[PDB]
RNA sequence: UAAAUUAUGGUCAAUUGUUAGUAUUCAUAUUAAUUUUUUUAAAUGUUUUAUCAUUUUAUAAAGGUUUAUUUUUGAAAGAUUUUUUGUAUAAAAUUUUAGGAAUAGUUAAUAAUAAUUUAUAAUUUUGAUUAGAUUGUUUUGUUAAUGCUAUUAGAUGGGUGUGGAAAAAUAAAAAAAA
């Protein structure tokens, strides 16, 4: 098979932070905005 | 934009001869010990080669003001012992400055006195010293030191100017330090010796039936060493020779 | 190599530089070692030939004239490899030396072919037959010779080429003493093609190899020398030669095409050579290698009838028997049709006499260029078109 | 490692790069200095297959190799491929030729309607070597052939190529020397920082300091310009001379027993073609002679004489005393030549060398042969005459001011006092050699044959121990030769002469290998520690990658 | 004199001064006078220097002193960025007031 | 190398030192060594014909080039200031004449 | 494009480079100014000039001018004549 | 710019290109002039050091470094001492003077070629077979050659004012290497520097490790 | 990685750590490390006399020692006679 | 205005499962959950040295806000040597705000290290400065999708001016001179 130019960078990635690709982090955050000031 | 004209890598730094710590002070035996192996070496080239403007007239007479111009760096030879003129002369007599000639008093020549003769304005700087006797050092015949009465009324004295208070370059006798051999063990084979066939040439080795004969037995050292001298890079005994080639310290 | 003070050459100064005299040297064989010197060569010795000191324009034009030098030099070289390996397949394949090959004909190819079919060897046999009908076209021992010897003669115009032909370590092939060979057989056989070859010069412009000033100068010599031998009384001028008063032989160089011609004008007359023969009346006109302009180039009809009704005042010749012919030429060299046709019907003489009159046009093997069909047909059309007669 | 010089010289070429004339004349020297002459032949290889026409000092550069390497062949294609067409300059001709190159630019007209592969400049070394031919150095590539051809036995073609060189340079004008060019280093304008340590910093020898030479010379060298500014009859002068040196060069190359000193009885005597080859040089010499004339005794010629006297005493093994004796009657012949009478010359140290060098092949001897424990001398050996002679030679050279006596000629001295076998040369060593100059461990390979033939044999290895002390306090090393001279008489003389580390390593490493040669199936290759393969940068093949386009998933597209 | 050398790298002005040529666009009063009060304040400054020397020591002992004994003398990264207010911003307003902006120029 | 630049002091303190070279050569000309002196010297008159030049500067340089044989390749930079000096009243028949016999020992 | 020489020995050159927009597809241009360097006061505004990096000048200065790829008859006239190389424009930016 | 009209410039570019090799014909026979040296070098700033004044590579030697000039030989009266002693002696030295200088330059050169600590130590003037030389007249207009025997009469001062000021290489390319041991026509100039290291490169661009998918160039 | 290891470890002059080094030992391309050291053996003991006894019974002679540094350190691709006259031009000589 | 020329003298098809790749469910997926578990209580031994000292041992956190950088040759690597000469400082280019305007220890030139000078200087509506938010971040998630969405590699002008380099008040450990 042909792997991506992602799998490149991933390889780059784990070489150099060892094995440190990513962290499956939360996506879905429900963010607020909280106004102080007047309108 | 006087920013951006160079790099600042290799700034300007202030001159080696403007730090008190980097002078050599006329009045300190570290000054005799920077000229005295000069002198010595001095000696050894004149007494086996003609060095042309070693030997000279009474003195050489500048005017008064071109003398700290161009008399500084300047060395000769004279017979008998006459110091110059508007001087004020300093004989040394300590122990720490003079223990430097000493090499220069016992394998070279006797030396009778060293004195330093400062300018009035106290700007430039004569040391100058004065030998007795004969060269212990055998000289040629077309030697310029041959050419000395003093020499070989049996006292001459060397004068070397410099100026005061400047680092040890100033004290440096460069030009006068080429290497003339000295032909002492070959007149006798030469045809100027009559001594010339009473030496038997050994072409051949003796043979030999004693070994030699074997060192005293060897006993380890009773005290605290310090470690490994070529660990610690030390060169044998401190002394002289290689970290890599250990020998004559201890084992 | 280029130096300081090289500089390129003209056809009286050469032949004043290789001024030597010769009588007796086989042109062929002197040929084929000047030749084996150039393939013996790396592309590296063509490179620093051009003279300094040059104007950029002459420097670009001395670059066309050498590249097409090479690239001559270089396909004679694949031919006469493509040859000699033909020559050592025929030579194997029979078991004949292959120096009696080259004198062999159809009937004893017919026979090693049947005697090679007989043993089984058909894939052979077809080989020997291929190479054979492949050879006798390529394999006389002079083949291109006029195209050859005119490469020689524009090396030796070059001027910088001297030097490259002497002054090799060479080795005795039956002593075995390595020494140093002087001889020069440029030298000598540019001495020999000079001396010989009166109007070498003509050959090797008419053959397209003058970048320079192209070959219409030499044209003027060669139809002037022949006027000159046609005629029997010839005074000659700047720009106009004339024979005798009766036989209305005179030759006119009328202007110069290719510098006349702008671009950006409307006008139809413009000819190079006008050339007048007893009643017939002819006009010369090297085709421009601009399409856009050739059309401006070839004259009217009307234009036509103006010439011939001037001609007839001024000549007192009837207007009866005054016809005119327009004739049209390759830009920058000759065809050997062109140059047989111009014979034709500027100076009324057939094949044989003319190859009679000059001997190197029973050879000069030309063909016009197929990468240029406009001129091909432009130039039928014009040559096949009647006298227009009034 | 030298192979270091042609690994720079390829990555320049994997990199992109155009080597220019400069680099391979750079990586031509230092190979040829190292003494890789196959490896200069492979620099000179790859130029080629580069398709670099070179420089005429690049063509000098492979010339020298050439004839270093006594290879005819290689020069001979060298000169039918590039060196034809070179001629020498001409009386009307301009000396330096003036740049015909403009330096490559473009016009804005150019800019826009030419291609890039048109537009591009990669600073190729074809374009320039015209301009790097300015200057004629035609001589030095003719002197260069006539060397070649001679050492590969052409005599005729040598003949043709000097000849034609002495004609060219008695009859058209000197061409003007190329200036070195100071911009091929990028050394800083001045010290950035003053240290400048005291030549006489160590109580216990006397250094050199980067300022001066304060040690004395360890070798003798030449007083003379650059074979560039020579003039036509000095270059001549110099061809001879250097004609000369190929000669002495290939005697050593065809009889390498009879010119290694002290290894074989042969060595004393001539060889048998010996006479024809001193015939030829003689005669050369009075070619040189009557070409020059009267004009020679405006000709410094010092290192001509070396070189004869070199040649007569390898070559012809005249005594030391007849070399002295050439040596006078040559300078009093130039002297004598041009009517200036009253005012001669002197010798300098550069054939002062070779007479003492004379004196120490007299002296010479052949150590320990036959395991007998006798030295072998050549027959009819007079030390005392020789010992006369050497010491007024060494009289006269001290007399003499201006000769420099760097440390081979003391070396030259000791081992003929070694030789003539008096046992003052130890004391000539401690006066003259010992604290004075920057001396190699020949010295002490010399002076322990001396030592060795002492009375007491305590003598003899306290005299050993001394110098091995001398060896470690003054930094010069002890030499294999020595230390092996030494070894062999570890019976006698209990010396050690090996450190406790190298023995111990010599032990297990020798152990080891006789095992492992001895042993069988180890004997058989091994894949991973036997080569590197394809110590490139990128593969030698295309495995597919890179893909040049995006992704239906990806946005960032470049 | 109008195209730089592409080998070299030398500008058109250096190519133009090479061959020893001028282009050199006609000039205003205040761009002559820019060209012009060159030399006048060296020459009043060496004058000064020249006349009085005990105030000109004293300026240079000032200026000298105030360099000397100055905080960033070290001539490392952060003293040599060329564009220190864009450089470093984040020092900008809450650790360094010397600059009120963080541009002054087209970068 | 373009690290100086010389203005019509420096190329008049030139000029004369030139011509006296050329009076002591065994010719009339100096050696080719002094090609990049006369260029400089070209380049900077092309240059400072632009600026502001007094009346004596370019009075000294006319006879500076006289002296020299040089003519400059910015010509006619250089007579179009004269032109825009001949009727000054600071010009006086000793300038006039000055100017007058360079120029023609020039053209 | 040579757009402004007030400052002696420096000519600021305008500059487009373009910038890619995938949702849209787009190729939109930007524009960016560089001060460069014309050390003989060479160039004139509305000059079209080839500008190549270098080392730096001064503090925004790292730009010199290679090249005028063609010059301003128009403004080298008006030069000549003793006005601006080109009228100064009416419009700019606002006070307030 | 809007690149679309590249190629309708390019049309026009390469009929003016012709036009102008067309119209004006008149290309020649030019001197080239020293390509001079650039200030604007790429990368981040150089030291004082280093600025060697030129900032690209020319691969040759173009006029100003170029110089005319003659080998002189002069000669010395030295003393040697034989068995009997001081045997009268000759001594020369070898000097390379540009054709174009005085007589007084041509001492000033052989003051310092003059290495020996013996040879130029007092006060000496030039002379032809006896007759002196005038010290500020040029060597054309004595006449002097190669094949011209000339020596130096030292006259028994002392103190030969000396100026070192002057380095031994000095051209007009101003370069100032710090050894002065030997001058520059005696200097090989082309050998092996032992005063450096050789250094490999450490610094991996895209590819570091297990698989060379790309590389990861630029 | 062989070839990066014999880069790394030859013209650079890294270190090694002693894991990594006894790694390497079991694929042929290191000794054994220093470490690895098998706890029956003790570790030896030298003797000057006896050390010199053994280098002067069997030692090597000089130009057989050189050759075989010059080929394990400087070169190995040394061309014989023939392949020198193999590579040698021939009669034509351009 | 080209006008229907007589060979009809060759018919007998297609299908054999063999691939040049974004494919679309408005409700299934997707999150906090129907299945969320598991532990965690600080108070601390780096080392060698000639000994009241000296040599080796340069990126912890929170806060403050983040241009888009960095090969001190200078220490080590490291060798037949020798430099604190082995070119580290640069540039191009990509940002956000419902109520959109002015900014400045300022731009270039310079015989000016350390600017008593000269100029019609410099940033900005092609969106600057300040303020607000604010490490960047084709790596996350989702989809038929060049759409949407998510993120922690770091960095750090007044604490010794030491050092090759401040990165220096804490150290899951990268073994640190037997």
């Amino acid at each position: 098979p042909w792997w991506n130019f992602q799998t490149e960078h991933r390889q780059r990635c784990v070489l150099m932070y060892g094995g440190a690709r990513t962290k499956n982090t939360h996506n879905a955050n429900h963010r607020v905005f909280i106004k102080k000031y007047k309108r | 934009s006087r920013r951006f004209r160079y790099n600042t890598k290799f700034p300007a730094l202030v001159s080696y001869n403007k730090l008190p710590w980097e002078v050599v002070n006329h009045e300190t035996p570290q000054f005799h010990m920077h000229v005295a192996p000069h002198y010595e070496q001095l000696l050894t080239l004149a007494a086996s080669s003609p060095v042309p403007h070693i030997i000279s007239s009474k003195h050489i007479d500048v005017p008064r003001e071109h003398r700290l111009r161009l008399l500084p760096g300047m060395l000769y030879l004279l017979d008998g012992d006459t110091l110059p003129e508007e001087f004020t002369i300093n004989r040394v007599l300590d122990p720490t400055a003079l223990q430097y000639y000493g090499r220069l008093s016992s394998q070279i020549v006797t030396v009778e006195a060293v004195r330093m003769l400062v300018s009035d304005d106290l700007r430039l700087l004569c040391n100058c010293i004065t030998f007795k006797g004969p060269l212990h050092l055998p000289v040629a015949p077309y030697a310029s030191l041959a050419s000395l009465r003093g020499a070989s009324s049996n006292c001459f004295t060397l004068y070397h100017f410099v100026r005061p208070n400047r680092p040890p370059k100033e004290l440096q006798l460069e030009k006068y330090y080429i290497h003339a051999p000295c032909v002492a063990p070959l007149s006798e084979f030469a045809s100027n010796s009559d001594e010339r066939g009473n030496w038997r040439p050994r072409l051949q080795a003796p043979k030999r039936t004693q070994r030699a004969t074997p060192l005293p037995a060897y006993r380890p050292p009773q005290s605290y060493l310090m470690g490994l001298a070529e660990r610690l890079a030390v060169v044998p005994g401190g002394c002289f020779g290689r970290r890599s080639l250990m020998w004559g310290h201890w084992f | 190599h280029a130096t300081y003070g090289a500089v390129p050459l003209t056809h009286s100064q050469v032949t004043s530089v290789y001024a030597t005299d010769g009588g007796k040297v086989d042109e062929l064989g002197l040929l084929e070692l000047v030749e084996e010197r150039i393939f013996s060569w790396k592309l590296n010795k063509w490179e620093m030939r051009i003279p300094p000191n040059l104007p950029n324009d002459q420097k670009e034009l001395i670059r066309q004239e050498q590249e097409n030098l090479k690239q001559i030099l270089s396909g004679w070289r694949k031919c006469f490899g493509a040859l000699n390996a033909d020559i050592l397949q025929i030579s194997s394949l029979t078991g004949v030396p292959k120096e009696v090959v080259r004198e062999k004909n159809r009937t004893w190819l017919q026979e090693e072919v049947a005697k090679l079919r007989w043993m089984g060897e058909v894939n052979k046999a077809a080989l020997l037959r291929d190479a054979f009908m492949r050879l006798e076209a390529f394999g006389s021992r002079d083949f291109m010779f006029m195209e050859r010897l005119c490469c020689i003669y524009g090396l030796a115009r070059q001027g910088t080429f001297d030097e490259a032909f002497t002054n090799y370590i060479t080795e005795d092939p039956v002593t075995n003493d390595i020494f140093v060979d002087e001889r020069n057989p440029f030298k000598e056989l540019v001495a020999h093609i000079v001396r010989n070859y009166s109007q070498i010069d003509i050959i090797y412009d008419f053959l397209g190899f003058n970048y320079s000033e192209g070959y219409r100068s030499s044209l003027r010599r060669y139809m002037e020398y022949l006027q000159c031998k046609t005629a029997e009384n010839v005074r000659a001028s700047g720009r106009l030669v004339t024979g005798d008063k009766g036989e209305h032989n005179i030759l006119f160089d009328y202007c110069v095409s290719r510098e006349s011609l702008v671009s950006g004008d409307s006008c139809q007359g413009i000819i190079d050579f006008l050339y007048i023969n007893g009643n017939d009346v002819t006009l010369i006109i090297i085709a421009s290698d601009n399409p856009w302009l050739r059309n401006r180039q070839l004259p009217h009809r009307r234009q036509m009838e103006g010439i011939a009704r001037r001609v007839c005042f001024v000549l007192g010749i009837p207007p009866s028997e005054v016809r005119i012919r327009n004739l049209l030429l390759p830009p920058t060299y000759l065809d050997k049709g062109s140059i047989v046709r111009l014979n034709d019907i500027v100076f009324r003489l057939s094949n044989e006499q003319s190859n009679l009159l000059i001997p190197w046009l029973t050879n000069y093997n030309k063909e016009l260029d197929p990468k240029d069909v406009d001129y091909t047909a432009l130039a039928k059309t014009t040559n096949e078109e009647e006298w227009l007669t009034l | 490692i030298p192979q270091e010089a042609l690994h720079w010289l390829l990555r320049m070429i994997v990199d992109n790069f155009n080597p220019q004339h400069v680099h391979y004349i750079a990586a031509m020297k230092t190979l040829q200095s190292a003494g890789e002459l196959d490896m200069a032949r492979d620099v000179w290889k790859i130029m080629e297959r580069q398709q670099t026409w070179p420089c005429t000092a690049t063509i000098c550069a492979y010339l020298d190799v050439c004839v270093e390497a006594g290879e005819k062949t290689w020069a001979m294609e060298a000169w039918n491929r590039y060196c034809t067409e070179l001629k020498f300059l001409e009386p009307g001709e301009v000396d330096p030729k003036p740049i015909s190159r403009v330096p490559f630019s473009l016009t804005r007209e150019e800019l826009l309607y030419l291609p890039k592969w048109k537009k591009h400049f990669d600073h190729d070394p074809n374009l320039d070597v015209m301009d790097l031919n300015r200057f004629n150095r035609t001589r030095e590539v003719y002197l260069r052939m006539a060397q070649v051809m001679l050492a590969g036995g052409e005599r005729n073609a040598f003949q043709h190529f000097f000849t034609k060189l002495e004609e060219a340079m008695l009859n058209k004008p000197t061409p003007v020397p190329e200036p070195p060019n100071p911009h091929l280093v990028r050394r800083p304008r001045w010290a950035p920082y003053e240290h400048c340590k005291s030549v006489h910093h160590s109580p216990w020898r006397l250094q050199n300091n980067g300022r001066a030479l304060a040690l004395g010379p360890s070798v003798t060298i030449e007083d003379e310009m650059q074979s560039r500014f020579f003039s036509n009859d000095q270059f001549l002068v110099h061809s001879v001379k250097e004609v000369l040196r190929i000669v002495l060069q290939e005697h050593k190359r065809a009889h390498p027993t009879e010119c290694t000193r002290c290894k074989t009885e042969a060595f004393f005597y001539k060889t048998k073609d010996a006479d024809e080859t001193l015939k030829f040089c003689d005669d050369l010499i009075e070619r040189l002679f009557a070409s020059l004339g009267v004009r020679l005794s405006n000709l410094n010629t010092s290192s001509l004489l070396s070189t004869i006297l070199e040649v007569f005493r390898v070559v012809g093994k005249e005594s030391g005393a007849a070399l002295l004796q050439r040596a006078n009657e040559f300078l009093e012949r130039k002297a004598s030549l041009g009517d200036a009478e009253g005012s001669r010359e002197n010798l300098t140290a550069s054939n002062y060398l070779q007479v003492l060098s004379g004196f120490a092949d007299e002296s010479a001897f052949v150590y320990n042969t036959k395991k007998d424990g006798t030295c072998q001398y050549k027959t009819g050996f007079d030390p005392r005459t020789t010992m006369r002679h050497l010491a007024d030679v060494v009289q006269e050279i001290a007399g003499n001011p201006h000769v420099t006596w760097a440390a081979d000629m003391h070396l030259q001295v000791v081992e003929t006092m070694v030789g003539c076998g008096t046992m003052k040369a130890n004391d000539y060593f401690v006066r003259n050699v010992l604290r004075q100059f920057s001396w190699d461990s020949r010295f002490l390979e010399v002076l322990y044959v001396e030592y060795r033939r002492q009375d007491d044999v305590d003598m003899w290895a306290e005299l050993t121990k001394r110098a091995l002390v001398w060896t470690a306090r003054y930094n010069a090393p002890a030499s294999e030769r020595l230390r092996r001279l030494i070894e062999d008489d570890y019976d006698t003389i209990r010396v050690q002469t090996r450190t406790f580390r190298e023995l111990a390593v010599f032990q297990f490493r020798d152990v080891e290998e006789r095992r492992h040669s001895r042993d069988v199936v180890n004997e058989l290759p091994n894949p991973w520690y036997d080569y590197v393969a394809h110590a490139l940068p990128f593969p030698d093949r295309d495995a597919g990658y890179p893909d040049e386009y995006g992704d239906l998933g990806q946005w960032r597209a470049p | 004199g109008l195209n730089g050398c592409v080998e070299t790298g030398r500008s058109r002005s250096e190519v133009a001064r090479d061959l020893g040529l001028s282009y050199t666009r006609p000039l205003h009063e205040n761009e002559k006078k820019q060209l012009s009060h060159q030399a006048v304040y060296y020459e009043r400054l060496a004058k000064f220097k020249m006349e009085q020397p005990e105030a000109a020591r004293a300026m240079e002992r000032e200026r000298f002193v105030r360099k000397f004994s100055g905080m960033f003398v070290k001539m490392d990264i952060r003293s040599g960025a060329p564009d220190f207010p864009s450089t470093y911003r984040r020092l900008l307003g809450t650790k360094v007031v010397r600059w009120a902006s963080k541009r002054h120029g087209p970068n | 190398a373009g690290k100086m630049s010389l203005t019509l002091r420096e190329v008049n303190t030139l000029l004369p030192l030139l011509s006296r070279m050329r009076r002591e050569s065994p010719n009339g000309a100096l050696d080719a060594r002094f090609d990049r002196v006369f260029n400089a010297i070209d380049t900077a008159i092309g240059a400072a014909m632009r600026h502001n030049c007094t009346l004596d500067e370019l009075l000294d340089l006319a006879e500076g080039l006289a002296a020299c044989e040089m003519v400059p390749s910015a010509l006619k930079q250089v007579e179009m200031v004269l032109i825009r000096s001949v009727m000054m009243h600071e010009c006086s028949p000793m300038h006039l004449r000055r100017m007058l016999q360079a120029m023609f020992t020039l053209m | 494009y040579v757009v402004g020489t007030s400052m002696l020995k420096t000519a600021v050159v305008a500059t487009n480079h373009m910038v890619y927009y995938p949702k849209f597809n787009q190729r939109v241009s930007r524009t960016k100014r560089f001060f460069a360097h014309d050390e003989d006061l060479a160039c004139v505004e509305g000059d079209l000039v080839h500008i190549k990096q270098c080392r730096k000048i001064s503090k925004y200065k790292h730009y010199y001018v290679f090249s005028i790829l063609e010059p301003n008859v128009e403004g080298r006239e008006r030069l000549k004549l003793g006005l601006k190389a080109v009228p100064p424009p009416l419009f700019g930016y606002p006070v307030s | 710019l809007k690149a679309g009209l590249l190629g309708h410039y390019q049309q026009e570019a390469f009929e003016a290109r012709k036009r102008f090799e067309e119209s004006t014909t008149y290309p020649g026979p030019i001197r080239a002039a020293t390509p001079g040296d650039t200030r604007f070098y790429s990368g981040s700033l150089e030291s004082i050091l280093h600025d060697t004044d030129r900032h690209y590579w020319r691969a040759v030697t173009d006029d100003p470094r170029v110089q005319h000039l003659i080998p002189l030989r002069i000669r010395f009266k030295i003393f040697t001492w034989v068995t009997s002693g001081w045997e009268q002696r000759m001594q020369v030295v070898q000097i390379m003077a540009p054709k174009d200088s005085t007589i007084a330059q041509v001492k000033d050169l052989v003051l310092v070629e003059n290495q020996s600590p013996y040879l130029c130590v007092s006060s000496f003037h030039l002379a032809i077979d006896g007759k002196e030389l005038d010290p500020q007249k040029t060597l054309g207009e004595y006449g002097v050659t190669e094949q011209s025997q000339i020596d130096a009469i030292e006259q028994n001062d002392h103190l030969l004012h000396r100026d070192d000021e002057r380095p031994r290489d000095w051209t007009v390319d101003e370069i100032t290497a710090e050894d002065v041991k030997r001058s520059p026509y005696k200097e090989m100039e082309m050998q092996p520097l032992q005063n450096l290291a050789p250094r490999y490169e450490a610094r991996p661009k895209g590819y570091f490790g297990r698989t060379y998918y790309s590389g990861m160039k630029q | 990685d062989i070839d990066a290891f014999k880069y790394w470890f030859g013209v650079k002059r890294c270190r090694l750590s002693m894991k990594p080094w006894a790694l390497l030992a079991k694929a042929g391309l290191l000794p054994p490390s220093l470490t690895q050291n098998s706890k029956i053996m003790p570790k030896p003991l030298f003797d000057k006399e006896s050390l010199m006894r053994y280098y002067l019974a069997n030692r090597k002679d000089e130009d057989v020692m050189a050759r075989e540094k010059y080929l394990n350190y400087e070169n190995s691709m040394v061309k014989t006679e023939e392949e020198r006259a193999a590579e040698r031009p021939v009669a034509p000589y351009l």
